[PDB]
RNA sequence: AAAA
RNA sequence: AAAA
C-alpha cells in the first residue's frame, strides 16, 4: 500500500465486505488491452469509487495480466488451441484469485470480446459466484451490467422468439441456435449442420422485436431465463444425447448463458471465424467435456 | 546558513537550497530567513523560505499582515499539496500552486524581483493561490501554467502566455525561441477551461488524395464544423495540445491513388490500419468524439470495417450549397450507436431504400452486393462484371426509395443503414454465402457507416470503380474480412 | 538611463528614441510624461501612454478621457492595421465612454476624430509607429473597427482617408474603396463571390463582359467590385478569365492545353487566395462544348451560380442556382422516371447489345446534330447504340434550368442501369450554361469523349475525354 | 458471431 | 462510384 492518495479510498479497502475483481478477455494488442481496462475501471468505480486498478495490485497482488484472458492476436482457428486456452487460463482463473481473497467474498465484474469463448468461461466460471456480467455500449464508450446475477411458458416470452422444429425424429442431435445480435447465424449454421454434422433437428432462439440491440440500460437476466425455460422444453418433449450450439450472441449474454448450463447438458459449442476458408465453423469445445 | 545567504547578498544559492531541503537550518536566522524571502532574486529561495516560515510557524504573522492573507492559508499552505504547471523558460520551468481560503482574492506571485498579487488570476481561476517558482524569469509569461492549474477538476502539456483580468491570453516575445507540447496558441479563458475540463476530445479526422491545398481547404472546412459544436477546439490547439498535427489526422496520398489492389492495401495498412489506434493513444484518459469525412467511397468500407462499431463517431457529409458539413451521421450522447446495428426492420417496414434478392443460381454459394444510393447507376456495370469475370448471378439490389441520388444531409441518415443491414441479413437468412461481392455507388459518410456496420465478419470483397482505368473499371482493392490480418 | 532619457528629449536621434522604447516595453515618468507631448516620434508616444495606463489622472483630463477606460488600455490587446507610407501600422486599444472618443495619438498633436469611432462602433485609442504625414490612415484603423472574427490583418493594407458622413478619400492594397457599407461587407462576411469568365476573342469583348459581369454580381452583392476585389485579394480580372486570342483551333492538342494551362488549376488557386472564406462562384462561359471540359475540372463541389450569354443585350441572366437551403444536391436527382418528364424527351435505340459502346446526342440548342452525330458513330466509330436526348415541346432563360439537368442525367444513369456501357461519346448542340451543369453533375466518373462541332472546318471532331480531365 |  |  504506496499509491494512495485519499485516506476515504484507504478505509473502505480495509474495511469492505465484498471486493470487486474485474475479469475481460481480449485477443489482440496488449495497448488496445490497456485501454480496455481502463474503460471497465470506470464502472466498478461507479459503485466502488475507493476501487482502483494500482491499489488492487497493492493489498493483494492482482495484476492487470491476471485479471485477463489475455493472447496475442487473433486466436487460432484450432480446437486445441481454444481448449488449451480455457485449460491454461480460463480453468483456474477464477478458483486462483477467489483464494488471493479469502477472507472476504469476491463480486465478478466482466467482459470479454470473443462471444462462442464466452460459453466455455461461463460454464467454467460457475453459478455460486456472484457476478455482475458487463456490456460496454459505445455511443458514451461506458460499461452497463446487464447481469445482476426457468420454467416460463412459450406463450408468456416477453423478449425471445423460440422455435422448434424436428424434422428428422430419430435421431438425437440437436442444433442450437441463438440469434440475438445483428450477423443472421442461422442461413450459415443450418448449412453447416446438413452438410458436416447431418443434422435437421434445430432449435432457434431469436429476439422478438428488436434485432440486434437489447437495450443495455436494464436487466438482460430475463432474456436468459427464456432461453433456459426454451431449452429445457425441448429436452422434456425429446432426448438429446447431443445439442450442437451456434450462437450470434452479446459478449455478456453468452457469459451468463454458460452459468446456467455449465457442464449438466451434452452440448456441443461452435466458434466462427471471419477469417477463414469454408467451413468457417468449427467445434472448438464440448460444454460437458470440460470438467 | 547565514554566511552563504550574505555571501549571495553581496554555487551559493545552491548550498542553501539543499540546506533548506532537509530543514537544517535554525530559527536564530529564520527571520534573517525571512529577509531572504524579501531580498532573493531568485523566486525558488524565496518561496522555500515561505514554505520553512509556514511549516516553523515563525514570524509569519507579519508576512500575513503585510500581504493581506490570512494566518489559517498561511498554515495550510505548509501542509498543502502544490500542483505544477509547465512554462518555457529563456528550458521548460515549473509553476507551483498553493490552496489558499482567503476572503479576499489573494493570488500572490512569490517573484524574484517583487511579490505582486495578480488578484484577477483568483477571479480567473475560481480559487486563491501562493504561486511559486523555481528559477528567475524575465517577463511574466508564467500566466497560463497558472492559470491551467487552477482550472483543472499533469506534466505532459506546457503553456506559455499572459492572461488580462478580461480573461483573454496573449504569448509573450521569444515564442519561436520558447516552441524550441508547447501551449501558446490559445486567447480565450474559455478555450483553456473547455480543453482541460472536457471529456471527449474532437478528432478530426479526413482521407484525401490530391494535393495539399486542397487538404488544408478540408481540413479548414472540418474545423470549422467541429467549432461549431465544440467553439473551443482549434487545429492548433489540439496540435500544442496533444501533439496531433494536420497529418496524423490526415489519410493522405499524393495524387491519384493507383488501381491496383497492392496500393490500396498498402495505403490501408501504413495510414488507415493503426491510425484510430495511435491517436486514442495519445488522448489516453480521455473518450474520443471522431468526427470523420472522406474522399474516396470505396476506401471507406475499409476504413470503417478498421475503425469499428466500438467508437462513437460523427460521420459528416459536406452539403455543396453553402460548403458545409452536416452531422449525418450521430453515434455518440443519447442517440444509441446501438441502432447503428438495429436489423429489426423488415422489408414491409422499409421507408428510404428498396431492397431486392435476386437468386438465379441457389448451388452456388455467391451473390452480388450493389448498393446505389448516389446517383452514377452501378447495377448494369456490376452486373456484367459478375456475370463476365466473377460469374454470379445471385444478386442483392439496394437502390433509394423515392429520391434517387439526393439523401437529405439534414435529415439523419442511420435509417438508410439500418434498413440496409436489415435487407443483408435477411438475405443470410435463409441463404449461406460463402463469398459476398460489394459494388456501391453511395455517398462517403454512408459507406463508411455501412464499413463501421457490417465490419469484417462477413466474407466481403469490395470492387473499386476508376473512372481512369481501361476496361474492366472493378477491381477487388480489398476483402472485409482479411483485414484483421 | 535618465541621463540617456533626457539626451534623447534634446536629440533627433533614432537610435535613442528606439532604446526608450525598448526600456519602456520590457519595464522618471516626468521624461515620459514630457515625450508624450513632445510627439517627435508616434511609436514613442504610444508606448509612454501605456507606460503610464499601468500622472494618470493629468492624462485622462487633458485628453478628454475616463480614469478606469484610460487604465483599461494597458489591459488591452491592440488590434494592428496595415496602411502605407513603407507600410506603416494603427494600432487600437480598446476604450469605454459615453461620448464617442477616437482618441488618435499623432506626431503632430493627440486628435479626437469623434466621426471615426461613431463609425466603427467601438470606442478606441489610435497609435501608430511612424511619423506619417496626411490623413490616409482613417481606411486602416475604420476596417480593423469593423472586424467580427478575431484574426490579424497583415495580409491586407488600406489607404484612405475617411470623411465624417461615412465616405472614403482617396490619397494587397485597397484604396479603390469609396463607402463604408462596401468596406464592412468585405470584411464581415463569408461567401466571397468569385466571377470567372471564358471567353476566346478579342480583348475588348472579354473586357465589357467582364464590366457586365461585376455589374450582374452587384444585383445580389452590392458591395462587390473587381477593382476591390483586386485590392483585398490580388485577383485581377487576368486571374478570372479563361482567355486566349482568335478562334481556337479544332486540333484536340489545343484544347487539352488551354484545360491544362489556365481551367485545370484556376478554382483551386483562386480557393486558395481566399483561404478563410466561402466562395460562391460565378460563372459564365462562351463556347458550348468546352463547359463540359471546364465543368468537369469545376466539379459538384462548389456552389455555383451559371449564368448565360446574352448577346443582344450585354446581360447576363443567373439561369442555374447551386447555393442556399441544401440546392446543390438536386443536380444530382436521378429520380425522375421517363413518364413523369416533363421538359425533355428521350430515345433509347440499342441495336447491336453484345457492344459496349454509346453515342450520347443531346439536342437542346439551335441546329440539330442527330444525324450528323449518328452519321459520324456508324461511320467512324461503327456504334449503333445511341441516347438521343431532346426538348418535348428554344429555351426559356428567365425560367430555372436546374430540372433539364436533372432529367437528363436520370435519363442516362436510367440507361446505365440496364447495360454496361465501356465507352460513352458525347454529341451535343446545348446552352453554354447546361453544358457547364452536365459536366459539373456527370463529372470525370463515366468515361464520355466530348466531341466539338465547327459548321466552318471532319465537322466533328474528339476533344476531350472526361475520364482523362483529372490528367490532362 | 473477435467487447452484439 | 475520387468529399454522392
Amino acid at each position: 500500500v504506496h499509491r494512495i492518495k485519499k485516506i476515504e479510498q484507504l478505509d473502505a479497502w480495509l474495511n469492505t465486505e465484498t471486493i470487486p475483481l474485474p475479469v475481460i478477455q481480449y485477443q489482440g494488442e496488449e495497448n488496445e488491452l490497456k485501454r480496455w481496462q481502463k474503460a471497465m475501471e470506470q464502472k466498478v468505480q461507479e459503485k466502488f469509487s475507493w476501487f482502483s486498478y494500482e491499489l488492487l495490485e497493492d493489498f493483494y497482488g492482482i495484476t492487470n495480466s491476471d485479471l485477463a484472458i489475455f493472447g496475442n492476436g487473433i486466436l487460432p482457428f484450432e480446437a486445441n488451441a481454444w481448449q488449451k486456452l480455457l485449460q491454461e487460463q480460463v480453468k483456474d482463473k477464477f478458483k486462483l484469485l477467489e483464494d488471493k481473497v479469502m477472507p472476504k467474498k469476491v463480486l465478478w465484474f466482466y467482459a470479454g470480446q470473443i462471444s462462442t469463448l464466452q460459453l466455455g468461461i461461463g460454464a467454467l466460471f460457475g453459478f455460486k459466484r456472484a457476478v455482475s456480467i458487463l456490456q460496454m455500449e459505445f455511443s458514451n464508450t461506458t460499461y452497463h451490467e446487464v447481469f445482476i446475477l426457468v420454467s416460463v411458458k412459450k406463450e408468456d416470452y416477453q423478449y425471445i422468439q423460440s422455435e422448434l422444429l424436428i424434422n428428422e425424429p430419430h435421431k438425437n442431435e440437436l442444433g442450437f441456435i441463438i440469434y440475438l445480435g445483428s450477423h443472421n447465424p442461422i442461413g450459415e449454421a443450418k448449412a453447416y449442420c446438413q452438410k458436416q454434422l447431418q443434422i435437421n433437428n434445430f432449435l432457434i432462439i431469436q429476439a422478438r422485436e428488436n434485432q440486434g440491440v437489447m437495450e443495455t440500460s436494464q436487466n438482460w437476466l430475463p432474456y436468459l431465463q427464456e432461453i433456459n425455460s426454451a431449452l429445457n422444453t425441448a429436452r422434456q418433449e425429446y432426448h438429446w444425447e447431443r445439442i450442437h450450439l451456434f450462437q450470434t450472441a452479446p459478449t455478456a449474454l453468452c457469459m451468463a448463458l454458460g452459468i446456467a448450463v455449465g457442464h449438466f447438458l451434452p452440448v456441443d459449442v461452435y466458434h466462427y471465424q471471419f477469417n477463414a476458408e469454408e467451413p468457417k465453423y468449427r467445434c472448438v469445445f464440448s460444454l460437458d467435456k470440460m470438467l | 546558513f547565514n554566511e552563504t545567504a550574505d555571501k549571495y547578498l553581496k554555487e551559493a544559492e545552491l548550498i542553501i537550497l539543499q540546506y533548506i531541503q532537509q530543514d537544517r537550518v535554525s530559527e536564530d536566522d529564520e527571520e534573517w530567513v525571512y529577509n531572504l524571502l524579501e531580498k532573493a532574486n531568485n523566486p525558488y529561495i524565496k518561496l522555500n523560505a515561505l514554505l520553512w516560515l509556514s511549516a516553523k510557524r515563525k514570524y509569519l504573522t507579519q508576512l500575513s499582515k503585510l500581504w493581506g492573507i490570512s494566518e489559517n492559508e498561511l498554515k495550510s499552505l505548509s501542509q498543502q499539496q502544490p500542483k505544477i504547471g509547465l512554462f518555457p523558460a529563456v528550458f521548460l520551468a515549473k509553476v507551483f500552486v498553493y490552496k489558499l481560503k482567503s476572503e479576499e482574492p489573494i493570488a500572490l506571485a512569490i517573484l524574484g524581483d517583487k511579490i505582486e498579487n495578480f488578484s484577477y488570476l483568483a477571479q480567473l481561476g475560481k480559487q486563491n493561490c501562493l504561486i511559486g517558482f523555481n528559477k528567475n524569469i524575465q517577463g511574466n509569461s508564467w500566466q497560463l501554467a497558472v492559470l491551467a492549474t487552477l482550472l483543472v477538476k499533469i506534466s505532459k502539456i506546457a503553456y506559455s502566455g499572459i492572461v488580462l483580468p478580461s480573461g483573454e491570453i496573449i504569448t509573450a516575445e521569444e515564442i519561436e525561441y520558447k516552441k524550441r507540447n508547447l501551449v501558446h496558441r490559445i486567447k480565450k479563458i474559455e478555450q483553456l477551461d473547455a480543453w482541460l475540463n472536457t471529456e471527449t476530445i474532437p478528432l478530426p479526422v479526413i482521407q484525401y488524395q490530391g494535393e495539399e491545398n486542397e487538404l488544408k481547404r478540408w481540413q479548414k472546412a472540418m474545423e470549422q464544423k467541429v467549432q461549431e459544436k465544440f467553439s473551443w477546439f482549434s487545429y492548433e490547439l489540439l496540435e500544442d495540445f496533444y501533439g496531433i498535427t494536420n497529418s496524423d489526422l490526415a489519410i493522405f496520398g499524393n495524387g491519384i491513388l493507383p488501381f491496383e489492389a497492392n496500393a490500396w492495401q498498402k495505403l490501408l495498412q501504413e495510414q488507415v490500419k493503426d491510425k484510430f489506434k495511435l491517436l486514442e493513444d495519445k488522448v489516453m484518459p480521455k473518450k474520443v468524439l471522431w468526427f470523420y469525412a472522406g474522399q474516396i467511397s470505396t476506401l471507406q468500407l475499409g476504413i470503417g470495417a478498421l475503425f469499428g462499431f466500438k467508437r462513437a463517431v460523427s460521420i459528416l457529409q459536406m452539403e455543396f450549397s453553402n460548403t458545409t458539413y452536416h452531422e449525418v451521421f450521430i453515434l455518440y450522447g443519447k442517440e444509441n450507436a446501438r441502432q447503428l446495428k438495429n436489423v429489426s426492420v423488415k422489408k414491409e417496414d422499409y421507408q428510404y431504400i428498396q431492397s431486392e434478392l435476386l437468386i438465379n443460381e441457389p448451388h452456388k454459394n455467391e451473390l452480388g452486393f450493389i448498393i446505389y444510393l448516389g446517383s452514377h447507376n452501378p447495377i448494369g456495370e456490376a452486373k456484367a462484371y459478375c456475370q463476365k469475370q466473377l460469374q454470379i448471378n445471385n444478386f442483392l439490389i439496394i437502390q433509394a426509395r423515392e429520391n434517387q441520388g439526393v439523401m437529405e444531409t439534414s435529415q439523419n441518415w442511420l435509417p438508410y443503414l439500418q434498413e440496409i443491414n436489415s435487407a443483408l441479413n435477411t438475405a443470410r437468412q435463409e441463404y449461406h454465402w460463402e463469398r459476398i461481392h460489394l459494388f456501391q455507388t453511395a455517398p462517403t459518410a454512408l459507406c463508411m457507416a455501412l464499413g463501421i456496420a457490417v465490419g469484417h465478419f462477413l466474407p466481403v470483397d469490395v470492387y473499386h470503380y476508376q473512372f481512369n482505368a481501361e476496361e474492366p473499371k472493378y477491381r477487388c482493392v480489398f476483402s472485409l474480412d482479411k483485414m484483421l490480418n
